[PDB]
């Protein structure tokens, strides 16, 4: 309804739009972060609504910048603001400061774009993974619909984020391979995800510490992965 | 100014304002957007002729520039002034950047337009979907949708409007990639008949080519549907 | 309830939910605390415990100037926004008067900030609470600014979950912070937020922030290799 | 003043002649720059000054008309419209902060019937524009250093019923009379003429 | 129930609810009381303290608005400090544009201007405290009381918050022609710690303010050896 | 104050504008007007308020502007409107300026589409922005342009317009467009069309004899141009025939209105023989 | 600060707050007007509250410019504010053209004024029907404006408590011979059927347009037309 | 919905102005003012129960300008707010014009201020009659003669010979309505009009009145000023009264 204001607290101390924004991305497609010493893996399930969407149109991994991707999970359009948002602030900062923005830097710019809702009637029902690799190494932030930014080891957002923290728990150590971290994406993402895992079905993405480069793996490269598992 | 907050969420993560918008959406007119090899056809059903509309020849497939036609679904008015903003952004780029603005790039403008109006607080939704053909300057063909939420796919072959998930759930059965400019107006036609009345009157469609759009006259137009129609008959006695 | 939906509805009994509700946002945030001594101020986070080999880090604690720092509770986007805030009055303060801005004067500026957000329908209270802690030429000051606007300047404080059992711990302690030693003050900070902790889970440098502020040290904040000389020999014992 | 513009309106085409000349105080960049822009089918305009307002202000008329023929249903403006869409634009802008567009413009059209009810100017149209916003229907004018030359020699020699070919030969001696007697090396024409069938690029006269 | 939900609304009865509603806020909070002398004004509020650990003069309910006036807070302190604040550009406006120390019943009266705008308008709620101004400008020692309405008055003795019914009969006590400030002070404190439950509200202090010919007509905190 | 907004601009969950919806019943309560396009002409026949014998004429000095029903936006465009003509005459003047805005900018009358095109995306405006209610007004569009040549638009509140060849709006809009379906074909005499616009305003409402009293007549038409000024401007082309917006008086409606009488007349003759 | 419409369209297309602010309009002192071949008188009962209100501060009948005045029905504050708008645009006018408004002009200008406050934010309509009543170049006119912004010429009409019974009256009495010593008369006699107690120059005030001006009969001038009815 | 915004009810009334006047009446004070030959007064109960109240502090009384007395009934601090306003558009058009604002100016554009806020959603009524008092210049000859100008909540501006605002005004009202059939009360001396004024006063609250219960407002041709009268001439007054 309209009766209760958009900048209205609940009894239990959470802004309800915020609230509600959150339970948007539990709709959405599941994406997942793992942060390995090698580079950082960003895999998303496609969730094509049919067979005759050409599936590199709806992309759910986008470049901010050679060395920073983000994965979307809840609603993809305002995800591109966000993200679009991120580039404009990533390129300020090369051409300000002659250097590569750091992920975290680029991750508070995401979320500076995300506080300002009253300008804007709602919050952004996107939940963002933001992967890359700066000088701190290969880092993993997620940012919220209330603005909040939270660096991760490894996370998951979206549909199955919850059943695939469970399986986080049991396999991630911090001293994953980078070969080791996509199997484990690709792995999540087949048990999570409620269509048959394909090459086209899932996008995957790593940046890698050794380059600082972001890869997104084409779907010859995702079969690669799920020959080996 | 109003700028009251319009589209919100609700309890369960919905924006109700946008699935209203979508509700618009699935009572517009069916529209069906067919790729093939060298050709985009844009099919779209009219309201059908009554013999009041003025016999002069009003085209439901607007122009948005040379390179790029759309199709829309849902509110003729809301659909005019997203029309008018893309063939604007057009042209404003042609004056930005010399070269004419990809399919792509417009989708990707009038799908932004589409998203600011399920968060300009004052404003509800445009209550239309968008099927948007065209070629690059290069030479690839291209075909896009773009729904109320403001969220844009490309797609093969691809249905708006009024039973848009029969149309879709069909093409997707028999659609082929590789199609000659005769069989994409062929499976335009076929795909569009699913849901439309049986008339051919009520069917207008436009065939684009690399530098070559041209409306199917009701002439050229029954061959098709006469040939469709009879293929129709023939999947009927064989279920 | 019709009265706790708007910012700018008192209730019948002189009550503003929307205030009393904001609070709630501080009261379920993780635990900080604040103790100050005669030339120091230290403040003290939980920060959420890694899940299994899973690590988390949300920036709770923020140097805001030379001579000040925060710790929040609540929201954590608007944390940062206050962070901004007081960040770009200190650099202001600092630009024009060659000085940090003085604390009970950062306090009231807080204040104010909170209060313009409690009375406007458009705005709305902020879900979080501030452990200013910050040295002048009066000596060290730890404030606990609140949604509701009021701000109290504290011997030691803590807000935040299970912030009631910190309290109770430092309100046996507090009257000798003034005599203690810096090293005195950081046990005692971290006795008190250990108080705060759940069941069985014990302080270590992965899942606390220590922030130190005084006569002669800028506000510094401790984690991993600094945080350890305070920690490692660190244990909780009734 | 440096680039010379001539055009002329016969009873079946106009003509339209621009220096190639693009200087650069005194090095000349090009003598091959084409300032006749094409604005629709029959439709173009010799446009003469710096190359950057002259652009800037072809390419907004282009545009604008362009943008103008989509929301009208692919409806072709006429000449006298577009020459004062123009000349408005151009007189709008000598009282903007920006100031005067520093452009000359000679606006060539054919107007051709659009439907069956259209009772308008059938064919070819020339529109004199100062940069100030002065708009002028003329059989002939100029812009340029060269413009008063060959406004004489048109004075002279030009009839309303030359052939094509009787234009080329005038168009020749107009821009051959630049060439002889302005200073500035106008040593290149483009020549451009609209007729019923469109816009042809003469490349004979140079 | 929408007759009551802001104070851009009249009920039938002619009273605007939302501005009723602030003055219980007002009721509800710690007791202040005021005294105007000859020699000056004094202003005594109780604070209670929610925490044994807060500092000396935390949530000072008691501010200097000028040089010669200063505004105690009884009602929300946050609310009140906007009340200080806006006193002050004021106070300061006195003096910037009319070179003058803003008389105590002109900044009395755009105290209650601010407070009242705040009952007017949809999008604002009325201030949650009643301001006491006390002022010793060119208009001698004037004690005035802006509440949540906007409604000033001017009193020579006045008592606000939960023991106002009280603390009044304790000033109707005292012969306001006759008393000093250094006797208020020691009067106004006594009837503060006589009026306050001993029980609800353990922890407590009483902020004392005056501005008196003693002050040299400047607007202070009475020292800590007066106060009792 | 939020608490009071009727929300105008929001979708219902059936994905409508109910504002809108309820702007379209405001105009099916006003009077009807019909719209018969010819080749030599458009026609507006509209349903004036019943005359109280104390109504006075604005005495006005151009009767050919403006009428109870139709007016003219300018030379070569004219409207009539249905719906509440207050809002009516807030677009009307936005129409008039839109019209002159496109001669001041191009020096040509503006296509009658674009003027359509441009009052339909003000009221739309209003279905979508501002938290206000919409335009409870529809109008009949009639013109002539080099373009299309005579035309008739329709023009709903919620912004969409059609071109038609004849239409009604207002009261009985659906008996009306029965009754022109049947009648209206594509050559058509303007005399043949203005015996329509009246045979099918006046079955609408209900009367034996079209009653004078209660319609007004507009004729969009080309008429031999007079004022051509060729000397004022040697090279400005001046079209033979120029459109010409014209209000019928009484006395130039009665004969108009005779024949329709006499129409409706001899198809009664032939329902008697039906039955026979 | 309220931008969002107070006046709406119902389920059956009317605009509900037009209707009750035409219902307010109807609700004040009996006004009419009565167009003759050589000028108009228009007349309203001022019926004060009681005896102690000075008689000639109420102002029942107003001044637009020379050459046009109007009364009212309804809220008065709400018609000061058409008067006060409608004198401001008889200025410009003037100054524009150097010609009096025509009143066909000046009444579409306070028709627009009506409609604006049916339409825009966070303003309700005006509660009030004007008579207006000049003289132009097109002859003696005699207009009402409805809460609606609805206009109309009339040849006689009246507005407010008793116009139903005083518009009947008007319609026997009314003739197109009818000159503006006769139609003073009859304006007058209207008011007198309606009336409750005597009338007088203190009761009723009467503008009427002559020649080529408009003016408020003074008291004597009104005592001479009481004493003949 | 029609009684908490300013919009028309079915029967075409403004609820929120209806509740406005009885804001006026609410605070049970009750103002009296009378206009004379040459003299406007204006009285207004000045009740403070409260012995710790600063009577001079609590006026119903203010000067908006040397020659324009107000007297505000209703909510105070509305009033204060009116007055303030009036203050503003007085010296504004003191600036726009290089004379005093006339009274019935004056009254008239407060009337429009007040308008404003019935026709405008979310602004409050200012719950207040105010009373503008004070001399006006004829034209014809230059003499100066009292005016009473009364503003209320719906906006209407009236001038009178006498009017009552506040508690139990119908009955005061009733009183100087009966004391108007006997006297012209335009004939008056300004003493004759301050006993009847006070005599309304007396009669309406239904209980004698002390001079220090009564704030006393006054014009006169003499001396044009709006000035307090002082509690020693009121005493006279009420002396005055209880004897005839």
């Amino acid at each position: 309804e309209y009766d209760r204001g958009v900048n209205t607290f609940s009894p239990e101390g959470r802004i309800f739009q915020i609230e509600y924004a959150v339970e948007a991305i539990k709709l959405g497609s599941t994406s997942l972060g793992i942060r390995t010493p090698e580079g950082v893996v960003l895999a998303a399930e496609k969730r094509v609504p049919s067979t005759l969407v050409v599936p590199s149109s709806m992309s759910k991994i986008m470049e901010v910048d050679s060395h920073i991707a983000a994965v979307m999970s809840g609603m993809v359009a305002d995800a591109r603001i966000l993200v679009e948002h991120a580039r404009v602030e990533s390129q300020n900062h090369r051409f300000t400061y002659n250097e590569p923005m750091s992920v975290e830097s680029c991750t508070l710019a995401t979320c500076d774009l995300s506080i300002q809702f009253g300008l804007m009637s709602r919050p952004f029902g996107v939940s963002l993974l933001i992967a890359g690799v700066d000088e701190k190494g290969p880092q993993l932030w997620q940012t919220d619909p209330s603005g909040t930014h939270t660096r991760y080891d490894a996370q998951a957002i979206g549909g199955g984020a919850e059943a695939a923290q469970s399986v986080f728990t049991e396999r991630y150590h911090r001293n994953m391979t980078l070969e080791e971290g996509e199997t484990l994406a690709v792995d999540i993402l087949k048990q999570v995800m409620e269509d048959q895992l394909s090459p086209e079905n899932i996008e995957v993405a790593v940046v890698r510490a050794d380059d600082g480069k972001l890869h997104m793996y084409t779907p010859t490269e995702i079969k690669a992965i799920m020959s080996r598992m | 100014s109003y700028d009251r907050a319009i589209t919100v969420f609700s309890p369960d993560g919905h924006l109700f304002q946008v699935e209203y918008a979508q509700e618009a959406v699935k009572k517009g007119l069916a529209a069906v957007g067919v790729l093939g090899s060298d050709s985009v056809v844009i099919a779209v059903e009219k309201k059908s002729a009554v013999k009041l509309q003025d016999s002069r020849t009003i085209r439901k497939i607007y122009k948005v520039d040379a390179n790029i036609y759309l199709a829309f679904a849902g509110l003729s008015a809301d659909a005019r002034v997203l029309i008018n903003k893309a063939q604007l952004e057009c042209q404003r780029f042609s004056l930005n950047y010399e070269d004419t603005m990809d399919v792509d790039m417009l989708v990707r403008y009038v799908a932004g337009v589409q998203q600011k109006s399920t968060q300009s607080g004052g404003s509800r939704p445009f209550g239309v979907a968008t099927v948007i053909g065209g070629f690059n300057e290069d030479g690839k063909p291209h075909l896009w949708k773009t729904d109320p939420s403001g969220m844009c796919s490309a797609w093969r072959a691809v249905a708006i409007g009024r039973h848009d998930q029969t149309v879709i759930e069909y093409m997707e059965k028999s659609y082929k990639d590789g199609m000659s400019r005769d069989e994409c107006v062929h499976f335009a036609i076929k795909s569009l008949l699913e849901v439309v009345e049986s008339g051919s009157r009520n069917i207008e469609l436009l065939v684009l080519q690399y530098k070559e759009a041209r409306y199917l006259t009701e002439e050229e137009l029954q061959k098709f549907v006469v040939e469709v129609e009879k293929e129709r008959e023939e999947e009927a006695a064989a279920k | 309830n019709e009265y706790d939906s708007d910012i700018t509805t008192w209730s019948p009994t002189g009550r503003l939910f929307q205030i009393e509700y904001a609070n709630e946002a501080v009261n379920n945030g993780s635990a900080t605390v604040g103790v100050k001594g005669k030339n120091f101020v230290v403040l003290a986070a939980l920060k959420r415990s890694p899940v299994a080999e899973l690590s988390s880090y949300q920036e709770k604690v923020f140097e805001i100037d030379e001579h000040v720092g925060m710790s929040i509770s609540g929201l954590v986007a608007d944390g940062r926004v206050l962070a901004r805030y007081l960040r770009t009055e200190c650099m202001n303060y600092r630009y024009m008067y060659s000085n940090g801005m003085p604390m009970n004067q950062m306090a009231d500026m807080i204040g104010e900030k909170h209060q313009r957000h409690i009375q406007c329908s458009g705005k709305r209270p902020f879900g979080v609470g501030l452990l200013l802690a910050g040295y002048d030429r009066q000596g060290p000051h730890l404030y606990q600014t609140v949604p509701s606007g009021d701000v109290y300047d504290y011997k030691a404080t803590a807000m935040g979950v299970r912030s009631q059992a910190s309290r109770t711990y430092l309100e046996r302690h507090f009257e000798h912070f003034s005599d203690c030693t810096l090293d005195e003050l950081v046990t005692h900070a971290l006795k008190a937020l250990a108080s705060a902790t759940s069941e069985g889970i014990e302080l270590n440098v992965k899942n606390t922030t220590i922030a130190i502020v005084g006569k002669d040290t800028p506000f510094t904040i401790f984690e991993e290799e600094s945080a350890r000389k305070y920690l490692d020999g660190f244990k909780m014992r009734p | 003043m440096a680039e010379t513009a001539i055009a002329f309106r016969c009873k079946d085409y106009v003509m339209v002649a621009a220096a190639g000349l693009n200087a650069f105080y005194y090095i000349k960049i090009t003598d091959a720059e084409d300032k006749i822009t094409q604005l629709d089918t029959h439709q173009l305009v010799a446009c003469t000054g710096e190359n950057g307002p002259r652009v800037n202000f072809t390419e907004y008329i282009k545009c604008n008309l362009a943008l103008n023929r989509m929301r009208q249903h692919g409806r072709h403006s006429s000449c006298e419209s577009t020459a004062n869409f123009m000349r408005n634009c151009l007189a709008s802008a000598i009282r903007s902060r920006e100031g005067a567009y520093q452009v000359n413009c000679l606006f060539a059209g054919y107007d051709t019937p659009v439907s069956e009810d259209d009772d308008g100017v059938v064919g070819p149209q020339l529109f004199y524009m100062d940069y100030l916003g002065t708009l002028q229907a003329v059989p002939y004018g100029c812009h340029g250093y060269g413009a008063c030359f060959v406004t004489a020699l048109l004075d002279r020699l030009w009839r309303p019923d030359l052939s094509q070919q009787e234009g080329l030969e005038l168009m020749q001696k107009c821009c051959d009379e630049v060439k002889r007697r302005v200073i500035i090396s106008n040593s290149y024409f483009f020549v451009k003429a609209v007729t019923k069938n469109g816009v042809e690029v003469i490349t004979a006269v140079h | 129930s929408g007759h009551d939900q802001s104070t851009d609304v009249f009920s039938a009865e002619g009273r605007v609810f939302q501005v009723e509603y602030a003055g219980k806020a007002v009721d509800n909070s710690s007791t202040a009381v005021a005294a105007c002398c000859k020699d000056g004004v004094v202003v005594a509020v109780e604070k209670v303290h929610t925490s044994r650990m807060l500092e000396k003069g935390s949530n000072n309910r008691i501010h200097a608005v000028d040089r010669q006036a200063g505004i105690c807070i009884c009602g929300l302190l946050p609310d009140g400090r906007a009340i200080v604040s806006r006193a002050r550009q004021e106070a300061e406006n006195s003096r910037d544009i009319f070179a003058t120390p803003i008389r105590g019943s002109v900044l009395a009266n755009r105290v209650g201007e601010f407070m009242h705008a705040y009952t007017t308008h949809f999008a604002y709620r009325p201030f949650g405290c009643s301001a006491i101004i006390a002022s010793y400008a060119d208009d001698g020692p004037q004690l005035f009381v802006s509440d949540p309405s906007g409604t000033v008055a001017g009193y020579y003795g006045v008592a606000l918050g939960k023991a106002k019914t009280v603390a009044k009969s304790e000033l109707e006590k005292l012969d306001f022609s006759s008393l000093t400030c250094d006797e208020a002070v020691g009067k106004l404190a006594s009837i503060l710690h006589e009026v306050h439950d001993k029980q609800k509200d353990k922890l407590y202090e009483v902020e004392v303010a005056w501005v008196c010919d003693k002050s040299d007509r400047k607007f202070v905190h009475v020292p800590a050896d007066m106060v009792p | 104050s939020h608490r009071y907004d009727s929300r105008t601009t929001t979708f219902s969950p059936e994905g409508r504008l109910y504002q809108v919806e309820y702007a379209v019943e405001a105009i099916q309560q006003a009077g009807t007007v019909i719209g018969v396009c010819t080749k030599d002409g458009v026609v507006l026949a509209g349903e004036k308020m019943v005359p109280h014998p104390l109504f006075d004429s604005e005495s006005m000095q151009d009767k050919n502007t403006s009428g109870e029903k139709m007016y003219k936006i300018a030379e070569h465009i004219g409207c009539s409107v249905a719906g509440v003509t207050s809002d009516a005459y807030a677009l009307l003047n936005y129409a008039r300026l839109s019209a002159l805005r496109h001669q001041y900018t191009f020096q040509e009358p503006m296509a009658i589409e674009d003027l359509c095109r441009i009052l339909c995306d003000e009221k739309q405006l209003y279905t979508q922005y501002g938290g206000v209610r919409p335009y409870g007004v529809s109008f009949l569009l009639v013109g002539w342009d080099r373009y299309y040549g005579y035309q008739l638009y329709s023009t709903e509140p919620s912004g969409d317009y059609s071109a038609w060849s004849a239409y009604a709006i207002g009261q009985n809009d659906q008996v009306a467009h029965a009754l022109l379906k049947k009648d209206w074909h594509e050559s058509m005499t303007l005399e043949d069309g203005m015996l329509l616009a009246l045979r099918v305003l006046g079955k609408t409402m209900d009367t034996a004899k079209i009653d004078l009293d209660r319609v007004e007549v507009a004729v969009m038409r080309k008429v031999p141009a007079s004022n051509i000024d060729q000397l004022l401007d040697p090279f400005k082309h001046h079209p033979k025939t120029t459109p010409r917006f014209q209000i019928l008086t009484r006395s130039e409606l009665k004969p108009h209105a005779e024949r329709a009488d006499q129409a409706r007349e001899a198809e009664e003759k032939a329902e008697a023989e039906r039955q026979r | 600060e309220a931008f969002y419409g107070l006046t709406t369209f119902s389920p059956s297309g009317k605009l509900i707050q037009i209707e009750y602010a035409t219902t307010a309009a109807g609700k004040g002192t009996t006004a009419l007007g009565v167009k003759a071949t050589d000028g108009v008188v228009i007349a309203a009962k001022k019926k004060a509250p009681s005896t102690l209100v000075d008689a000639s501060s109420i102002q029942k009948v107003f001044v637009l410019d020379e050459h046009v005045g109007c009364t009212y029905s309804g809220m008065g504050p709400d018609c000061r504010v058409l008067i006060d708008s409608a004198r401001k645009n008889c200025q410009q006018y003037k100054l524009m053209y150097n010609e009096p408004i025509p009143i066909s002009q000046l009444v579409r200008k306070i028709s627009a004024i009506y409609q604006e406050f049916t339409q825009s934010g966070g303003v309700r309509p005006f509660g009030c029907s004007l008579l207006v009543a000049g003289v132009d170049a097109n002859g003696y006119h005699l207009y009402q404006v409805d809460p609606s912004g609805t206009f109309w010429a009339w040849k006689a009409t009246a507005i407010g408590t008793g116009s139903p019974d005083a518009k009947a009256f008007l319609e026997k009495r009314y003739t197109v011979d009818m000159e503006l010593e006769d139609a003073v008369h009859t304006a007058l006699l209207t008011l007198k059927e309606g009336f409750d107690g005597q009338m007088t120059s203190e009761n009723t005030q009467v503008g009427r347009v002559v020649e080529n001006r408009f003016e408020i009969l003074s008291v004597d001038q009104l005592r001479d037309y009481l004493d003949q009815i | 919905f029609d009684k908490y915004i300013t919009v028309f009810s079915p029967e075409g009334s403004l609820y929120q102005v209806e509740y406005a006047f009885k804001a006026v009446t609410y605070p049970g004070l009750l103002t009296v003012a009378i206009r004379c030959k040459d003299a406007v007064l204006v009285v207004t109960q000045h009740l403070i129960p409260d012995r710790l109240m600063r009577p001079d502090s609590v006026t119903a009384l203010y000067e908006v300008t040397p020659n324009i007395g107000c007297c505000m009934t209703g909510r105070a601090p509305d009033g204060r707010a009116l007055v303030q306003r009036a203050r503003e558009e007085a010296s504004d058009y003191q600036y726009r014009y290089g004379v005093e604002i006339p009274i019935a100016v004056l009254a008239k554009r407060m009337g429009d201020k007040a308008q404003v806020r019935t026709q405008q959603a979310g602004l409050r009524p200012m719950g207040v009659v105010s009373t503008f008092i004070g001399m006006d210049q004829s034209d014809q000859d230059g003499s100066l003669k009292p005016q009473i100008y009364t503003v209320d909540p719906a906006g209407w501006t009236g001038g009178h010979i006498a009017c009552a605002a506040g508690k139990k005004q119908v009955e005061a009202m009733a009183f100087l309505e009966k004391r108007q059939k006997s006297t012209e009360l335009d004939a008056l001396t300004q003493k004759e009009a301050a006993m009847i004024a006070l005599a309304a006063l007396q009669s309406a609250i239904g209980t004698a009145v002390k001079a220090k219960e009564v704030e006393v407002g006054r014009c006169t041709a003499a001396n044009p000023a709006f000035q307090r009268v002082p509690n020693s001439e009121v005493e006279e007054w009420l002396t005055a009264v209880a004897e005839a």
